[PDB]
């Protein structure tokens, strides 16, 4: 399970 | 955010696949495994994810990586919000990250068990009851005339 997902 | 990042120390196991360092140098600040760390969220307007960096590695796949064990606060439990900001709760919460993704380093400790320590009364402030007013605690002395005697309260009442 992931909790940031943002990409940059 | 983290832009220069650099491998400090040859790596300690490689998987052929991964290979793990024990420190990382991001902009002047050095870092290593079991420092904890700061992550801005998805929503900037949410406060800051903190974590303890449990592993460090660069991936043939991914890049410079590590491993964030996250710790929450209290308004992601059944608490609800906690008095201190400061207070933080771990939990069982990982995520493989990108290391330049942390915010910044951060410090993190851990509290022991304590006692209820000293039960003794305690005073900081003067409260003027005609006026409603705290103030700094008055300093009136006494003479060596009426030291043995001394009443503050009288000094000034009169
Ligand atoms: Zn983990």
């Amino acid at each position: 399970h992931r909790k940031v997902l943002r990409d940059n | 955010s983290k832009n220069r990042i650099s491998w400090v120390g040859d790596a300690v196991k490689t998987d052929g696949k991964k290979s793990y360092y024990k420190k990382v140098c991001i902009d002047s600040e050095t870092l290593e495994v079991g420092d904890c760390v700061s992550v801005i969220p998805d929503d900037s307007s949410k406060p800051l994810y903190l974590a303890r960096v449990t592993a460090l590695w660069e991936d043939s796949s991914n890049g410079q990586m590590f491993h964030a064990h996250w710790f929450c606060a209290g308004t992601d439990t059944v608490l609800g919000a906690t008095s201190d900001p400061l207070e933080l709760f771990l939990v069982d919460e990982c995520e493989d990250m990108q290391l330049s993704y942390i915010h910044s380093k951060v410090q993190v400790i851990y509290k022991a068990p304590s006692g209820a320590g000293s039960a003794t009364y305690f005073y900081q402030l003067w409260y003027d009851q005609d006026y409603a007013r705290f103030e700094s605690p008055p300093k009136t002395q006494p003479t060596e005339d009426n030291k043995y005697k001394f009443c503050a309260s009288c000094a000034r009442l009169a």
